[PDB]
């Protein structure tokens, strides 16, 4: 799976 | 003070091989990805339905030091990993669940 | 979905002993208690200002299987233990931190 | 040369939870405390029948540095561990047995 | 009896991330991959470049029960894994190197 | 330390 | 890497 | 349990 | 390049007591001993028929330093142990299988 | 209650090779052969000076269920090994240190 | 070494 | 056993 960081 | 994600890993076997199947806290199936909007903890606990002795060893990355994941700890009995994501450091990560097995000694990868 | 808290255990000697003190996300002392009012995990990161190689190697109980948590996880270095608590029980439930050190072979644990 | 004393840690369950009984070479109930009056070593035996799956994994202090015990030793299927005491340092050190279970990732920690 | 091959797993940084260079016996680069035509071993040596301590901890596979392995052997100090191949089942399997790292405690894989 | 779960 | 098995 | 020492 | 070799070390209880009984892959049993005439491996197959339980933990040397073998890797399931022999350094090396057994805690070594 | 005997191990390379030399409470060489007249434990501890990282991973035995030692518990750092013996069985049985290494994989055994 | 055992 | 080496 794929993880997405958005502050 | 962020948020604690809930996913469940099942396993099951289809052609004599492991498919991942995840799913929510609402019991929906998911595609696995996340975003996380602020720093948090991503739980897997794993639904091993093959009969083949698979618990969690580790989260493996190809890109282990891009800085999206800070950290990843595992439970003794191998049911739970969690992601430690601290969300300073934007941008994506691609990661695979490594699991060890009783049939053999060759480690089990999720699909990339 | 739930509550991802984070809180930092620095250890330091006095007295040639370890010390603990908790610290809450804003920097401040905390007393180290917890309460949850719902499903979610307690992230702990050791601070070892005591120079004498701590790891976490558990989170212990004298009371176990009272349900409060229902799982630990640590990190592979021991710098990171977290807990999972799904809240379905009601109560409380005391723990110690159980850590490894190189000075000696002897576990340390935090106070009861 | 010193004294080889033998304790063996029974461990129940009582309410759902663990209670540690201690006794001596003659089948005595102890409270648990001894006494080194020179060099030697403590063997403890577990006697698990909370069927649980108990295994020692340490024993904790919370002063691990006073000196009292100098080592601890373990056996490879967890139901020994030994504590070395070379009674050079006098004074007393308070001790909890840390133990791994089958039904949960929690660590068993004896009374303090 | 069967063919003994030896393959170096050259570990670089490059962009902050790890490259994997496989180098034959010869000392040229190959491309990795390799036919078995009789039972035998693949012994992979690692030379870590990247001052991360990088170390084997496994091999993973994607379809561990094709067969095609039949058994991985690994190092005490992280430096060789082995591959077990008696060469009775044909076809394909892919598989990737599963390593630890001491900047942190996530797993790093080589390329899918 | 102690935890107090509250559902 | 991959690996062709041909016995 | 409790430990006491005396050389 | 070189030659993979394949022993399988069968295990029986004979006067309560372990005995090693080593086979070539002709079925044949053979002394144990092997000639390395140029780089290879020697993958050893345990073949446990003790009901004890018994793993390979590692393969022990007196002299461990002689250079003979390079290296050693076991198998994360105990029943494999492989040994690398770069055949760089002439002479000869006498060793002992190393292995666990579920009846105690003592180590299991074959024949000096 | 029993006799608690403490032997040191010291290690020595001598011809690039790894020699044991046991001391008594004394100070002097022993030859490390015990006999015990009553229930008891040994500690033996290392004193490496061979400069290669040894440490105690087990104590090994070619007649591991002849029942004359009991047990076997070694310590976290791999600096102390013991031996339980209940001095129930009659009889003689003969072991050797197997030990772990940091310059290479192989284990070291101490003499048969 | 070798261990004697007399109970 | 014994493994004896000839290059």
């Amino acid at each position: 799976p794929q993880i997405i960081n958005r502050p | 003070q962020g948020l604690a994600q809930f996913i469940k890993v099942n396993v099951t076997l289809e052609n004599g091989e492991p498919v991942f199947i995840f799913t929510d806290a609402n019991g929906q199936v998911c595609q696995g990805d996340i975003t996380v909007t602020q720093a948090g903890t991503i739980t897997y606990l794993l639904n091993d339905q093959t009969l083949k002795g698979l618990k969690f060893v580790g989260v493996g990355f190809v890109t282990p030091f891009d800085g999206i994941i800070d950290a990843v700890t595992i439970s003794s009995d191998g049911m739970l990993v969690q992601l430690v994501d601290l969300d300073k450091t934007p941008g994506t990560t691609k990661f695979q669940f490594v699991l060890s097995n009783t049939a053999n000694t060759l480690l089990v990868l999720s699909p990339d």
